């Protein structure tokens, strides 16, 4: 990946290692601090630092909710690869590695999420007027994002996918639900806890929509080979297009997450 | 006198009718109809009472507390769901009726409960009307570390990781039950309180109340189930005992508070402590 | 109540026969008159009417639009009745007749449902200044109530109900779909052409569409026999509830159509 | 013109653009899946482009149009699609990809094309900008006309219940085609040209230039067919049918004489193309 979205996420790694010291009881931290980060990384969570600087914000302001946004993604990622024994979902054909047992997982699942609400609300800066307003919001926007009409449904309709056998526009669907739904939250709040006004974060959502849907549809062409170039290009010129209107230095790199720039490395594979 | 039969059944009437119209059946419908098959099946909705009892015992109103009210109602309803799937403590009824994941399947008991998860923040944060938004923002902390892993979820996974021991003191048995449980409960009282207005002092009086009544529910229930915990280490002969010293140093706390006032959380209190189910 | 509802129904009726001649071609005509009465009358089309008198309008002023609603409601009943040949739906229970084969019912069901649209447009008199809008509103609230998230979900989602073995909370909102939304439609136009201010088609919307999800309600009883008042109950109670504010008749008349 | 290819080619894209945008998959997702797999496929997007041309030949503009563009278009889509059933065309295949209920069941594929036909009416009527609503409604009402039992529908019904005799005239055969084909191209310029903001004058031209090119499609089909079950080349031969279709596009033209030339362009060169397609 690009230089400055390592970069903004490894901030996003140091706060949550930070924010979660192992310490006893460890039957307790030790699945917690585990499996916070064997999640995979998610540009949802990135996007939000992104969005808060590019709207005139300090990152920093941003930092609890991008925490929050990669722990309600970690939740989800486990329960998702939890072991079922009825078998009323497909065994997803990509098994992943268990460190701990069904069990641990699913408690642990369920003890990130509120942690992702609790360093939220404990962020809350006395000396700033708007906080708690912009806070309240985005706990609205992250709730929703990680609930039923949100992530949920697109967890929920993934089982319902079928080794190329779906169309392209239900996976798109799926990934819209699943990835899409939480990449516009990042955007969305960061934009907010970054000052931005209702235009902007309207257009960041947006711009996160098409992203984080354009992404999924990434990580399932390793799935189910017929990702046409069409879907793509659909996807990438509805995210550049909201980003109009946002030039700038900051902005370059926006659209840089979309469409990557102009490199010598790529050419000179291809030579 | 004080009639604690009548209050409850109006309190949990209201709640329940909070909860019916706080999820509805909408797509993804299978979803939706597991959150609710769990949610409303009937329950005695004890922590949406002591929510609401602790706002109004300081001043507020019901109103201002339904929605947190019915949101621990959901967590407590989720933790269910998720305690009673096959890798947890494998049950197959529950409030008379099949188990969620018997119903519709584990994925879908599993996805719901994160929905009734989740929405649980949701519902606090969006419809609370009658608090300022730090006055919400801190309750929604208040539930956070109530739930979390240093709370209802920590107890939960130090009971598990630890279901083969045998050194089970009054401090490894106090720990579980005082977070397994007790937790979700203390953070009822909590943001009712806090939702009411209520002042420091207030708040850190009816927490420490949240204590006792919080470990006597868990005491209690270890009864319930029995007719490694309280009944085994000192046996019924001191277990129903410790309950009755609970109890006591519960009530002792409401002393901060008027008499009148405090009448239904020393209501809620009794009932917790002489329930049969 | 019994008279005021059946003058209604026979309003309507007179009303759609003076609307739709069988004429040349009589293939075409024939079956589009036949189908369009072989299909039941749905409240929807009554509720119509009666919320614009509710609110002071004159009858005729909602007479294309119930007419509108119980053509899309008649083209839906003729396309959910029809013999697919693989297995696709579920036949009805109480299969049945069909006069006209599966090829011209389909059709015909295509011919009804822009009749409807025809008799609105149509229903536009140059000489009242406010038709255009409320006439063009009631076309937006026709088709959206007919179209995929409205009816066609619940005809959709009510293939998945498994005879006793579907719960109460799925079966209410197939119907809820299936037929609230309509109600929901009828009230909610009737009051926009009777000249009804924001609130109150807000409120007749509502109305409605608990009173059609208890309706349909009621039609399904017969499939599960569960009929659980309490469900049946905390309907009537959120409608009423609706209703509260209309005081008089009004919270009244209506309630006829919850007996 | 020149480069009409460029012109059809442009103006398909901007319509498979705002289709796209029109009918998103959503809950329940069989049925909008269902309505996008015959809307997107592809197709000239003929329809469309007589609809936005008309507006435009008015002096209104594409975006005005756009919303009935895909309405016609919609409409179009649900009569194909309900058209290849078992109970109609009975079908396997359409551009070499299973037909809509072969892929999603007959009852879906029934109820999609019921939600296409629905939601085109709403479409025009909730998305049209810049028309005032008697406008919007009287485009409502052609839509209607158009579709329903004194078009597309009537052409329909007539063509399957007339495929079991012989004694098919020269009337019977053209009762047809008006509708099942030349009705809603008709319908597709009077929408344009209303909503463009032209006279009774011009709608009315633009009426018989419609009926003449959709006859004229018809006809040159069969001529074709004969080149390289009543058809007009085995009631009135290829020669007289030939001398129908040049009249049909002579008269076609006709009707776009007062226009401006450079916005009529278009429609004649269409019309053209119509008339000497090779297949
Ligand atoms: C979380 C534990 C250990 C027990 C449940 O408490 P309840 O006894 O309150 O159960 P319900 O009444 O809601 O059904
Ligand atoms: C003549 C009728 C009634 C339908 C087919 O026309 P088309 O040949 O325009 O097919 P498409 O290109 O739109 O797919």
């Amino acid at each position: 990946m690009q230089p400055y979205w390592a970069a903004i996420e490894a901030d996003i790694e140091r706060y949550l290692k930070k924010s979660i010291t192992i310490r006893p009881p460890e039957t307790v931290f030790g699945p917690m601090h585990h499996l916070t980060f064997a999640a995979p990384a998610t540009a949802a969570s990135t996007l939000c630092l992104a969005a808060c600087e590019l709207v005139g914000g300090d990152r920093s302001q941003a930092m609890a909710a991008a925490a929050a946004i990669h722990l309600v993604h970690a939740a989800a990622y486990v329960h998702e690869h939890l072991p079922l024994t009825d078998g009323s979902r497909p065994v997803s054909k990509p098994a992943i590695q268990h460190k701990y047992g069904p069990n641990v997982e699913l408690l642990t699942g369920d003890g990130i999420v509120p942690f992702g609400f609790e360093l939220l609300a404990g962020s809350v800066d006395p000396a700033r007027t708007d906080d708690p307003d912009r806070i309240l919001r985005v706990i609205i926007e992250i709730s929703r994002a990680g609930g039923p009409e949100g992530m949920i449904s697109g967890l929920h309709r993934e089982e319902e996918i079928v080794d190329g056998n779906t169309s392209l526009d239900f996976i798109e669907y799926v990934c819209k639900k699943k990835y899409g739904e939480m990449h516009a939250c990042g955007a969305a709040c960061g934009a907010i806890l970054g000052g931005a006004a209702e235009e902007e974060i309207q257009k960041l959502r947006n711009f996160g929509l098409y992203q984080g849907t354009l992404r999924g549809m990434m990580e399932m062409k390793n799935s189910h080979q017929l990702i046409d170039e069409n879907i793509i290009g659909k996807l990438k010129e509805l995210a550049l297009e909201e980003l109009g209107g946002f030039h700038g230095k900051n902005a370059e790199l926006m659209s840089s997450l979309v469409a990557e720039p102009s490199l010598y490395a790529a050419h000179h594979h291809h030579h | 006198m004080f009639d604690f039969d009548g209050y409850m059944l109006r309190k949990a009437k209201s709640v329940n009718k909070a909860l019916e119209a706080a999820v509805q059946m909408k797509e993804p419908l299978k979803i939706h109809e597991s959150m609710r098959y769990s949610l409303l099946a009937g329950g005695k909705r004890v922590r949406p009472m002591l929510c609401i009892a602790a706002c109004e015992l300081v001043g507020g109103d019901e109103s201002t507390a339904m929605p947190a009210a019915c949101a621990v109602e959901m967590i407590h309803t989720m933790s269910l769901m998720h305690d009673d799937l096959p890798c947890m403590d494998n049950d197959d009824l529950r409030r008379g009726k099949p188990t969620n994941h018997m119903a519709f399947g584990e994925s879908v008991a599993v996805l719901a409960g994160d929905a009734l998860l989740s929405f649980a923040f949701e519902h606090v944060a969006a419809a609370t009307k009658g608090a300022p938004p730090e006055r919400i923002v801190r309750v929604l902390g208040e539930l956070a570390v109530s739930i979390g892993s240093e709370g209802l979820v920590a107890g939960q996974v130090v009971d598990v990781c630890s279901e083969g021991m045998a050194e089970v003191g009054l401090d490894h048995l106090e720990f579980i039950h005082h977070h397994k449980t007790a937790a979700l409960l203390q953070g009822s009282v909590v943001l009712g309180a806090i939702l009411g207005g209520g002042k420091e002092e207030e708040v850190a009086k009816l927490r420490k109340f949240a204590n006792c009544i919080g470990l006597l529910f868990q005491v209690v229930d270890d009864i319930l189930d029995v007719t490694t915990t309280y009944p085994k280490l000192i046996g019924v002969e001191k277990s129903k005992e410790f309950a009755d010293r609970l109890n006591r140093e519960a009530q002792e706390q409401l002393l901060h508070f008027h008499p009148h006032r405090a009448a239904p959380l020393i209501a809620l209190a009794n009932y917790i402590a002489y329930r049969d189910n």
